[PDB]
RNA sequence: CCUCCUAAAGAGUAACGGAGGAGCACGAAGGUUGGCUAAUCCUGGUCGGACAUCAGGAGGUUAGUGCAAUGGCAUAAGCCA
RNA sequence: AGGGCUACACACGUGCUACAAUGGCGCAUACAAAGAGAAGCGACCUCGCGAGAGCAAGCGGACCUCAUAAAGUGCGUCGUAGUCCGGAUUGGAGUCUGCAACUCGACUCCAUGAAGUCGGAAUCGCUAGUAAUCGUGGAUCAGAAUGCCACGGUGAAUACGU
RNA sequence: CGCGGGGUGGAGCAGCCUGGUAGCUCGUCGGGCUCAUAACCCGAAGAUCGUCGGUUCAAAUCCGGCCCCCGCAACCA
């Protein structure tokens, strides 16, 4: 397994939209292109919409969900299946 | 009943009361008493930046250079 | 003598006959024989019933094994059902790890099969 | 054996204290326990039916009577009859003598369990414990590595309602399930 | 030629009238004495859960019957020792 | 900025390492050449399961360091059973490079643990310091080498004949 | 309208009797080589026996009904 070694990290870039949000305790979907950003306990109860690339997925952001980052259940690849070709790209 | 059928009690009726020379006199969670999950919530529990342990030196405030030494 | 029962592999050298009650792998097993007198290139049918009970009590401790094999299972499974990438990889058995597509599908997803073009 | 003894000291007065009961009469006695091991398929062969005596044997060393379909017109495969269970039957003294083993040497041996509901009882206070495999009291070298091979332990009853049905081996330690 | 029917409830009565079936089989597939209960669906269940045996309910012999049909059926021509 | 060149259905070119016991395992032991490192790399030190860490002598490179170079040497160990070879997948943590480790990064480690037993069609280089085979350093290089370039260890059959 | 023979994997056959086992020769599609096609080599897909029903644990086979292709048939003259 991965990590992110020592230092602390709320990501820098997502913290301006989150403080604002977390005053409310949630809020409309924050845009968010910051998908480098790991989920935490002050983000449980937000709504995190999360540009993939292509657009925005929202991401309900909730304590079961804390082990990851928001950039996983965003998807980014297309995978051919093989019984007959993929049609379509799947959220 | 079928009398004459019954087996002998040789290996059947002894010593209820044995050992744990390879296995138990009574098992335990084979009721399963919680479904395994197989998670621990990272960052949940644990801590978002890590353990420190290892290099344990007192730590220096101030600033400290790879190219400064000669 | 079998290590613990249900499923022991017979007749198999010291070191190995533990890799069987699961949470007991090689490193393990070589400190416990150390501690146990016993040295490792013995087959386990040397062993007398008293070494079984020395070895029986130190794994105790330890996941049985229907709960282990079990766990991985259950990891499994508990990834594809947030449906993170580890779990969309899951889905169609794909590397986890960031290994390649275009070779090396085999270890988790068996052989290769003939594709019409 | 003591089981049938105590349960007559202990179950039979407990039962006609806590329904107030209009007779003595109205109690629970063990009925015959048949059980079954529906092994199935061998037809001819009967191969599996060995293998099947030979887990049955550990925990009660009595002859198959190797059981044939009664009728035999169903939607299984008919070819010289068909070969199903095994039987084993357990009767009187023998059956009191085999529910003194169950608990004390059962619980041990299963280590991944899911049968046995107390809320599963219905009807008769009838039931059957899927035990997932066989129960081995004492022997040598019984783990060999093998397969499958529970068996229906079909308890039966002079119980004429489910509660007093569930109340068979409750002085009697097991984990049932809810 | 048998069994159901035309066929008119004795007399079973035509027609290249309507339909199913038979050309043997079995040295037990016979006799006698004694005991006994099913097709099917559900609940219990390890594999019988869908079908099966075991055990419980419902139904009450509707299964079976050497072989077609008719009659028959707990006294069980049904099943067994 | 995020995604991506490293997708995945598969097939194909190429290279690696293995399929053993001439070897692998363990403890103990030996000598290189050549070159890079003052954005950098670094002994001793103490810490850390190991990775690494902080401290810091040092190093302009025939000085100090990558580096104990490995194959090779000693001794016991294993018997064709996919093993005592091979160690991939994957669960989980510890650590590293970085204001970011999720798809697409590096290292230690615990448990669990497979294909492969000399490979169809296909397919190429070599005449001797070569072919074969081991380890090393470096260019590139924030983080990724099986690659490439060069170095040195050990090093083969035969070339009658046109 | 009668009477009789015939109805196999995409193509042409084997199997055929109370029936159980789908076989042969091609063709097809993917891949390799060849500068390309080709033959060649490797791998792969493919059957509700014309259709419907009956008996059975099993029906191409043995049976009942029908459609269609052909021979007869289109009088005894």
């Amino acid at each position: 397994p991965r990590s992110l070694k020592k230092g602390p990290f709320i990501d820098l870039h997502l913290l301006k939209k989150v403080e604002k949000a977390v005053e409310s305790g949630d809020k409309k979907p924050l845009r968010t292109w910051s998908r480098r950003s790991t989920i935490f306990p002050n983000m449980i109860g937000l709504t995190i919409a999360v540009h993939n690339g292509r657009q925005h997925v929202p991401v309900f952001v909730t304590d079961e969900m804390v082990g990851h980052k928001l950039g996983e259940f965003a998807p980014t690849r297309t995978y051919r299946g093989h019984a007959a070709d993929k049609k379509a790209k799947k959220k | 009943m079928k009398k004459d059928i019954h087996p002998k009690y040789e290996e059947i009726t002894a010593s209820c009361s044995c050992g744990n020379v390879m296995k138990i006199r009574s098992t335990v969670g084979h009721d399963l008493n919680l479904d395994v999950c197989s998670k621990c919530h990272p960052f949940f529990t644990g801590k978002q930046r890590d353990v420190a342990t290892g290099g344990r030196v007192d730590r220096f405030n101030k600033r400290f250079n790879i190219p400064g030494s000669k | 003598a079998r290590i613990a029962g249900i499923n022991i592999p017979d007749h198999k050298h010291a070191v190995i006959a533990l890799t069987s009650i699961y949470g007991v792998g090689k490193t393990r097993s070589k400190a416990i024989l150390a501690a146990a007198g016993i040295a490792e290139d013995v087959k386990i049918s040397e062993l007398s019933e008293g070494q079984i009970d020395t070895l029986r009590d130190e794994v105790a401790k330890f996941v049985v094994e229907g709960d282990l094999r079990r766990e991985i299972s259950m990891s499994i499974k508990r990834l594809m059902d947030l449906g993170c990438y580890r779990g969309l990889r899951h889905r169609r058995g794909l590397p986890v790890r960031g290994q390649r597509t275009k070779t090396n599908a085999r270890t988790r997803k068996g052989p290769r099969k003939p594709i019409k073009k | 054996a003591k089981l049938h003894d105590y349960y007559k000291d202990e179950v039979v007065k407990k039962l006609m204290t806590e329904f107030n009961y209009n007779s003595v009469m109205q109690v629970p006695r063990v009925e015959k326990i048949t059980l079954n091991m529906g092994v199935g398929e061998a037809i001819a062969d009967k191969k599996l039916l060995d293998n099947a005596a030979a887990d049955l044997a550990a925990i009660s060393g009595q002859k198959p009577l190797i059981t044939k379909a009664r009728k035999s017109v169903a939607g299984f495969k008919i070819r010289q009859g068909y070969p199903i269970g095994c039987k084993v039957t357990l009767r009187g003294e023998r059956m009191w003598e085999f529910f003194e083993r169950l608990i004390t040497i059962a619980v041990p041996r299963i280590r991944d369990f899911r049968g046995l509901s107390a809320k599963s009882f219905d009807g008769r206070g009838n039931y059957s414990m899927g035990v997932r495999e066989q129960i081995i009291f004492p022997e040598i070298d019984y783990d060999k590595v093998d397969r499958v091979r529970g068996l229906d332990i079909t308890i039966t009853t002079t119980a004429k309602s489910d509660e007093e049905g569930r109340a068979l081996l409750a002085a009697f330690d097991f984990p049932f399930r809810k």
